[PDB]
């Protein structure tokens, strides 16, 4: 858990160094970026039911095995675990994109995830799979142009999209 | 509500709270007595001596 | 570390809930705030050399035995370590300025001062006065809510010393 | 409640210290939009009637068969208790307004929901609708950032209701 | 807990209404006058050292019965509890003063604090003498024009007035 | 907790001798006509939400004074823990109903609910109404002939009517 | 606070705050179904009172002889007819726990705190074994069918308490 | 899942003492009682479709508007599921009916019910008029014992579903 | 938990001084005759099986109507409770004569025993016999000469006595 | 209060159980080591008032800047409380000789000692070496066995203080 202001500060501290004006700039331009980095993950907040479902909905079209007996989703309370493991995911992305830093997610869970999906046996290419849906479900509500002022968030979304390849890359 | 409690847990955790600013203290003038004794052998009726 | 966004975060994560209104609150605020800050710590970071070379003279004025032979302050090696604990809580000060938070500022000096400071015998007062010293000479050097800031942050490491 | 306010003293309180700067800019970022809050209360409390009246026929429109007799929607009293549900509802959206956080909500509505409504088996759906339709207005009613907040609002209910 | 804003919230939630529109023009101006009361939240909490070794100077001074041998404050534990109740005392007048409403102190300063001392022995005379030499201390602290646009603030002086004897009077 | 069988041991036991053979027939009796009371105690469980549901209906209906704003039952918090405390209660009469002696209500249950209440302010008079509207919804459950083989039962419909006064008659 | 089938399923039914689903029923139908054989059981061994209490006496001291000469424990009338009150004790309980179906009477009334009270007056777990073994070759006879089975079934969980 | 006899172990494992009386009193009765539900189970196993069709058209009847077109009942693949859920819902009640525990029922439908319903926008009233229904036949096609066991873990199952 | 030193040390600081000539006489009187306190104490604990047993052999010799069906030590758990307490107060009794101080026991066993034993109903005055069995039997173990050099220690006896009348007295 | 005697029965007791052989060996042990302990708390208590004055006077040496006009050891109300706190520290030190155990050092100014130090900024250094001055007094104060434990209290004292 670290934000990009306190990795700016970090590498000061290693470096041993005051805060160079060059950084101090990029912290300036995320900080009035902040702006539209605040509608971002509150599109993401508020639209997260509708997009985990939607994906849901995705997932279970493309993929079916999940449905049948012996596949991994076809008990109801793995099923239920597997749309609690997407709103994590999707929380810990709004998190990330908050602070803009990868590192949030990843080194908070990835390390076990990886571990936990290996011996579980569950397909983690299918994980990878929902994080890429999850992805692309969050991409369409991010585009909303109603009920915000227009502006320039093409950056934002290629951050997302970093995001959740990241996620599903570790998960792969 | 705990699962399980019966109806005298509550008022006997009212009688052991004492307030935000109270505490097991043990430097009283008292000498930390016991508060439960007899609502615990005895969780209705009362006696007197 | 700890920032405004950091505390949101964590507070979201800790409950196990996404991130309303309230937190989004908290980062607006602090992203409004930004600007300010950013430019006080630029202006303390173009004055370094002279505030810590005014902060020991201060601790020197306020505590003249400690020039003395056979003291603590007695040595240049003394003098360059006096020189090199008043830029270290400069440069933090200036951390916590860019950063928001008194994170940088927390987990860099306060986090295990007292023990340090027992160890070696240092005295927290001639930091307490030397942050005073620069409270002094920012008064000054500085204008705006970046002032208000500015003496936020000095003050709390100066609380966190007493 | 969950104000900034409260939930600052609370998080300052449970570490035993006192509110740091960190603590004081949430405050003040929700100092300073009290102001597009408590004007998108002031709409929301005007057009009061219409919203919820427009919100309960949209409820019927979207679901036909509860106007039908026999069953759960059917009655007078029904109608006005549906009313005033709404009523509550759109109450403690701007309750959330003016206290610049989920508290109100949370404390009211949002806890205890679903246990309440599957006991009376009221349908979630239905209030889902509502809450919809007064998003929709007072869209319509807020212009600028009482717009925002207000929708903000009104989506933490439909996302607990969901 | 109530801030002064969850309190009118309550007052309206009995009646049964929405928050008229005095009540609002209250909470608009509480909000306006927001940032001093920050000040002088800010003031209480950077001299709370300097305000609690004031008040323990002068306390101590006056009655002297508390540190002589057999008194309820002579060995260092209890002088460390004077000087712990004194800085709480501080930091639940301050956390009131920020938010404004006087039900921290109800809540959670002052539950048991009675019950507390006289289980004790503690005299909540000397205790209550405390709590007023430290208003004395805090009002030089908040009455300092410097560092801060002059401007008139005697309500907030009044308020943290009203709050140290709302938690001297209920020890006392 | 006490069922039959042990309450009519320990009476022995305090006699110090063993049992007659007139409590042994009366034992020898309930263990016969148990049988009745399962299909007594699996019609309450079976019906629960049923039974709090009208109770809880009638409750309201007949008493505005709960739902309205500033009621007991009002803020939808407390309408939770109103619906709680009926299924509780329900729950406890059909646990000294299978066991056949009110030791287990009276004594697992509601000792203390009068001044646990008195305590929450709640006025128990509504909970004692609450239920024998309890009591009422659920006989006519208990008296179904529906799918349960015909027999007399008055006895047992005597023991769930004096379990439900009881403890409508301690909680008031 | 017994146990019983009944009083089992419904303690673990309200730890977990529930209604009884059908196990506990199940159960309780089990246990109400058995309690024919078991109280008819302890009807037949209450009927046999003096015969068992003062045949397991006698069998105490064939097996232990130096018990009843001076200088031991079983001397004097107090001692003999008090080792008939405790025997009496051990069968009353052992017919509590028929009718109540359910070893909570021997438990809470004879196993819980038994080896202490044995130490601290010097009681030797081997005299009430041997008496139990006596009462339960002579419920051999008395007990036909499934009674017999839970009358033994009793009298061996209170020998295994005293081994 | 937890069985009878699952229940006897878990129970007994748990603390030092091996399985007394109760225990196996308790096995007992389940041992007797379950060969009539093996073969109330034989009966239930013949009539998948004649279930399956009439609950389905049972719950379609009570409530027209999923069938209505814009409504989640509507479509060719949406009432094969429904068949498939109803069908799902019949071979977890039979397995429960042979385990003479509620273990397969818990285990496979009860846990996590309410979450997926939730998140796929299911009704609980449509699976709880189609037990109904099934209850309803399996009054005529089961008669004395076997009836009232069948009857308890169908109702168990209404009990899951509210 | 206090013993002699700890009591005269407590007093004089209470009132302020250091331990006058007097009271050092009498410590260290104490600590010189310690030596015979070290043996008393291991007589009552190497002993106390039999000072147990030979107290609840005449307790329950001359009180009948405690070990009756209805009295209250009748079952096992109630006579092993019995037992249990009895070897309880000797421990502390054992304790307090070690430390010369008899501030354990009135502060482990004695401060709510009285009431303790009254809302379980237990005679009070049956439990102060038996301390007084207990005692009697002790005494015939403290004036063993065997293993142990000749000597007086009839100021250890008279304060055992005193300890065990402490206990009958604060149950009684 | 800690002593050999009290930890014996506080280990005894809160095991449940008699005291065995090792308990009473470490309180023979305490016994017989009293005699030399009583003698150095007589002495102390005969040579106070000098101890006391010379270690004022030590501190004043020491530190001679602290008797200057404007800080702390100036003025006379100063200096007869410090008179008072050099008193209570040798006070409890023959309180400790006297019990034969660091508890009434615990008890009456370790438990405590770094709060009120710190919030009346009393410089430590002043009592550990005047607690050192005392150490040395006692060697020509003392001698033999006595010396080693009145040594090893006011050496107790002056590790606590450091
Ligand atoms: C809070 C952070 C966190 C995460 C992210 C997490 C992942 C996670 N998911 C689990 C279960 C599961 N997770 C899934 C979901 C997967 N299976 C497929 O169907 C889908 C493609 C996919 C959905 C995204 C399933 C089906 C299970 C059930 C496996 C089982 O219970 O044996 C488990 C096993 C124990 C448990 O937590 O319930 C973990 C550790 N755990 C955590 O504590
Ligand atoms: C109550 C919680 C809260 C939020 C949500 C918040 C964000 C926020 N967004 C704003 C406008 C804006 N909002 C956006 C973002 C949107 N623009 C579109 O183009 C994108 C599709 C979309 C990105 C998700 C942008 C770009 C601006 C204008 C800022 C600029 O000049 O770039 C404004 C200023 C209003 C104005 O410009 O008139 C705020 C305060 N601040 C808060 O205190
Ligand atoms: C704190 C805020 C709060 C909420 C939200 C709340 C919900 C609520 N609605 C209720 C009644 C009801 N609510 C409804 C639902 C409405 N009627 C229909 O016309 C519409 C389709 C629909 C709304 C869109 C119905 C039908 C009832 C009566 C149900 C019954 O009597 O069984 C009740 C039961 C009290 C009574 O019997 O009057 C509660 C607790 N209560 C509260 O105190
Ligand atoms: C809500 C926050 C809060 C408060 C307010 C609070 C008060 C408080 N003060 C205490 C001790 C104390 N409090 C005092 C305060 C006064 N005595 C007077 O002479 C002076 C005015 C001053 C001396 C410093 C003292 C002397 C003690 C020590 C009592 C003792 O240990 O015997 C104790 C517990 C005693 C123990 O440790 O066993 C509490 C609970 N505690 C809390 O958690
Ligand atoms: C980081 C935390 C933070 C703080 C501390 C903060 C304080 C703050 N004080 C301000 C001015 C002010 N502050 C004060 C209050 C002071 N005036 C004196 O006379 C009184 C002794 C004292 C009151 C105790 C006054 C009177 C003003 C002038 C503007 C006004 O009256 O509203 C302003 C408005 C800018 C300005 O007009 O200069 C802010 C934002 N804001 C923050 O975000
Ligand atoms: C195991 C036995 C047991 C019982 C029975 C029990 C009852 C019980 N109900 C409670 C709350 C409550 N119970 C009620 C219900 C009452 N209010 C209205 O008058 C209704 C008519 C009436 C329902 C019949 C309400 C409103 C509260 C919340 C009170 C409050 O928050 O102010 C509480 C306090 C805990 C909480 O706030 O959740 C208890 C202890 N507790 C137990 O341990
Ligand atoms: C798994 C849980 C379980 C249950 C629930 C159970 C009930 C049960 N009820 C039975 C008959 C019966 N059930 C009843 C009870 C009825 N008397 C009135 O009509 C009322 C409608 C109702 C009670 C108020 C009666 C009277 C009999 C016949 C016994 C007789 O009269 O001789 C029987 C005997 C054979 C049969 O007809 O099924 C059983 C085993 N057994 C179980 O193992
Ligand atoms: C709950 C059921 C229960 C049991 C089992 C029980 C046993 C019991 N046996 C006791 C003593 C005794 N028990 C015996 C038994 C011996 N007598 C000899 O004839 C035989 C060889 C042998 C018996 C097999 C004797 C001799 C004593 C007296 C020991 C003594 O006090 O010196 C005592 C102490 C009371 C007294 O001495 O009067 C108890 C409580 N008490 C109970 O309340
Ligand atoms: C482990 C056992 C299990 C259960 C209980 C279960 C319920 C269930 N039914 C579903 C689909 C569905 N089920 C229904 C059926 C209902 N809606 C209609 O109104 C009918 C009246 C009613 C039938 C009684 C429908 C319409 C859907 C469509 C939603 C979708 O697109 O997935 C889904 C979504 C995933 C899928 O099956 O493709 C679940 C989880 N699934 C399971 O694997
Ligand atoms: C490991 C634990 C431990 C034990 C057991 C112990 C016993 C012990 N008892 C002693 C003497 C003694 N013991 C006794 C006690 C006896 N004389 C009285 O007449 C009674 C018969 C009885 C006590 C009521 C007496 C009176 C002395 C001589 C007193 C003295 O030492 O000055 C001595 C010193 C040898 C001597 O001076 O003769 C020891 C070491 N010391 C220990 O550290
Ligand atoms: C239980 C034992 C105990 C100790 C140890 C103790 C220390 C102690 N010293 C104090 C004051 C003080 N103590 C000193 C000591 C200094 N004076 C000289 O200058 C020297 C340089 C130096 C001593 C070596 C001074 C100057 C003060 C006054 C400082 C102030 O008022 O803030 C105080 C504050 C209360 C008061 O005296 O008014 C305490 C609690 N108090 C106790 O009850």
């Amino acid at each position: 858990m670290n934000d990009v202001f306190t990795r700016a500060i970090a590498q000061a501290d290693l470096k041993g160094s005051f805060l160079l004006e060059s950084d101090l700039d990029k912290l300036a331009s995320f900080a009035k970026e902040g702006v539209k980095r605040l509608d971002a993950v509150a599109a993401l907040t508020n639209n997260a039911p509708a997009i985990i479902s939607d994906a849901a909905h995705k997932l279970f079209a493309e993929q079916q095995e999940l449905i049948q007996p012996g596949g991994n989703a076809y008990p109801h309370r793995r099923m239920a675990a597997c749309l609690r493991d997407m709103e994590i995911i999707l929380r810990y992305v709004s998190y990330a994109l908050l602070a803009g830093d990868a590192s949030v997610l990843d080194d908070r869970c990835l390390n076990g995830l990886r571990e936990t999906y290996n011996a579980l046996g569950t397909p983690t290419q299918s994980v990878a799979r929902a994080v890429q849906l999850m992805k692309d479900a969050a991409m369409v509500h991010l585009k909303s142009t109603a009920n915000v002022t227009v502006g320039d968030c093409s950056s934002l979304y290629s951050e997302a999209a970093t995001y959740f390849d990241k996620a599903a890359a570790s998960i792969a | 509500y705990q699962t399980g409690q019966s109806a005298q847990g509550f008022n006997r955790l009212l009688d052991l709270y004492g307030g935000w600013a109270g505490s097991d203290t043990d430097r009283n003038q008292s000498g930390q007595v016991a508060r439960l004794t007899n609502s615990l052998v005895r969780p209705g009726q009362v006696v007197e001596p | 570390s700890r920032t405004v966004i950091t505390e949101v975060i964590a507070t979201a994560d800790s409950q196990g809930r996404f991130l309303n209104s309230t937190e989004l609150q908290a980062a607006f605020g602090r992203f409004e705030r930004a600007v300010p800050a950013i430019e006080a710590a630029r202006a303390l970071t173009k004055n370094q050399d002279a505030l810590v070379k005014g902060a020991v003279q201060a601790v020197f004025k306020k505590f003249p035995y400690v020039t003395q032979p056979g003291e603590k302050g007695y040595g240049d090696s003394n003098q360059a370590k006096c020189a090199r604990d008043i830029g270290y809580y400069l440069r933090f000060i200036t951390y916590s300025l860019v950063a928001s938070g008194t994170g940088p500022l927390d987990d860099y000096v306060i986090a295990g001062l007292r023990e340090v400071n027992r160890a070696f015998n240092l005295n927290p007062l001639w930091y307490i006065e030397a942050l005073n010293y620069i409270k002094g000479e920012t008064g000054k050097l500085l204008s705006g809510q970046s002032k208000t800031e500015a003496l936020l942050y000095i003050d709390h490491a100066i609380n966190a010393l007493s």
